[PDB]
């Protein structure tokens, strides 16, 4: 894929491990919570797969508490 | 437009600190610093500010704050609460961490600040990340 | 303006890392790149290519540089210059340094690349420094 | 002063070091020079003291050599 490998490991971070928790998925909802993360590493791009992945672990679910989006 | 990248940065800054109420300050007029404004917020007011009469707020230079940033430091504190526009002492603030960003000629311009009503909060150590990124980003916009 | 950015960042890059010739590189069409320009430069082009046909030059994938790029890590030769527009070797170049840059939607869109003709060059650790900042900023940008 | 001190140690740096070994001193020289200055800082701001004076030098140092500057 064309695609930034460390962005795309920090999103698929985000969705597998809190998107996909949300309990309404939406077009709205889906555009909104990338663009934050997108946002978010195009702030601060991260530079080893694992921090990626515990990047967007850790972005994803303050956005989710911070947000006071329903989970479950 | 430059509050368009206040707002936007403080709004990653208030997510990735948790804080409980954020705001961007800015200085006025350019290079003097009499008077400081928020000019962006997120989260929950302070019970002792009001949506009104949240700019014009005159600038204390004494206060350890103001002399840490110009030190090139980040300033947290308990109580000190400097460029917050009331002269009440809002205990119901338990900490408060900012740093200093720089207009595009390198002069101080303003302050980042998260703020916790609980009192617990991740580490400095992040807190500085965290606001060192949106500073830099803050240090090169201008104001149309 | 995108070139703007990318002028005054070549500029920083060019001087920084002392390189005898430095090039900013982007593909078309989006998402596709199968063309690479250099859409601006700093110091003596190579005698292989001219101020006239910078543009429209095809992409090989298969070559090593693109591939090290989507693995997220920086690429330098001796010998192999992939997006340089002509099929001449340029045996003049001694050494090149690239990195890649990624649009506002995390597409791989281009390059910034360092060339010396000299064999005397710093260290890549320094080298990756100057191009990961430029980088970053680049990727910030837009197209108008 | 209103500075911030990092840039100041850094811009100070390149003009005790460099800049003031130009031969041929103008506004427009010295125009070219902070330009070149402020736009590196704010590209990547220096964080010690001891960092900013050592960058200040070697890039001042570099844009002196890479613009082909009169020196002594
Ligand atoms: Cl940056």
């Amino acid at each position: 894929m064309n695609v930034d490998p460390h962005f795309d490991k920090f999103m698929e971070s985000g969705i597998r491990h809190v998107y996909m928790l949300f309990e309404n998925k939406s077009v709205e909802s889906s555009e909104q919570f990338y663009s934050f993360m997108r946002t978010t590493y195009k702030n601060d791009p991260c530079s080893s797969d694992f921090e990626c992945i515990e990047r967007g672990a850790e972005m994803a679910q303050s956005y989710a508490r911070i947000m006071n989006i329903k989970l479950e | 437009r430059f509050e368009s990248v206040a707002l936007e940065q403080l709004q990653i800054v208030h997510i990735s600190s948790e804080a409980d109420f954020s705001a961007v300050y800015s200085f006025r007029p350019k290079n003097l610093n009499y008077f400081v404004d928020i000019i962006a917020y997120e989260g929950k007011l302070p019970s002792t500010i009001s949506e009104k009469s949240l700019g014009g707020y005159p600038v204390d230079k004494t206060m350890d704050e103001y002399t840490v940033h110009l030190n090139g430091r980040h300033y947290y504190s308990n109580s000190k609460f400097a460029f917050l526009p009331t002269k009440k002492p809002t205990p119901e603030i338990n900490y408060m961490y900012s740093c200093p960003y720089f207009n595009l000629d390198n002069i101080y311009a303003g302050t980042i600040t998260m703020y916790w009503y609980r009192n617990d909060h991740i580490s400095n150590d992040r807190l500085e990340s965290i606001c060192a990124q949106a500073a830099r980003i803050l240090g090169r916009a201008k104001k149309l």
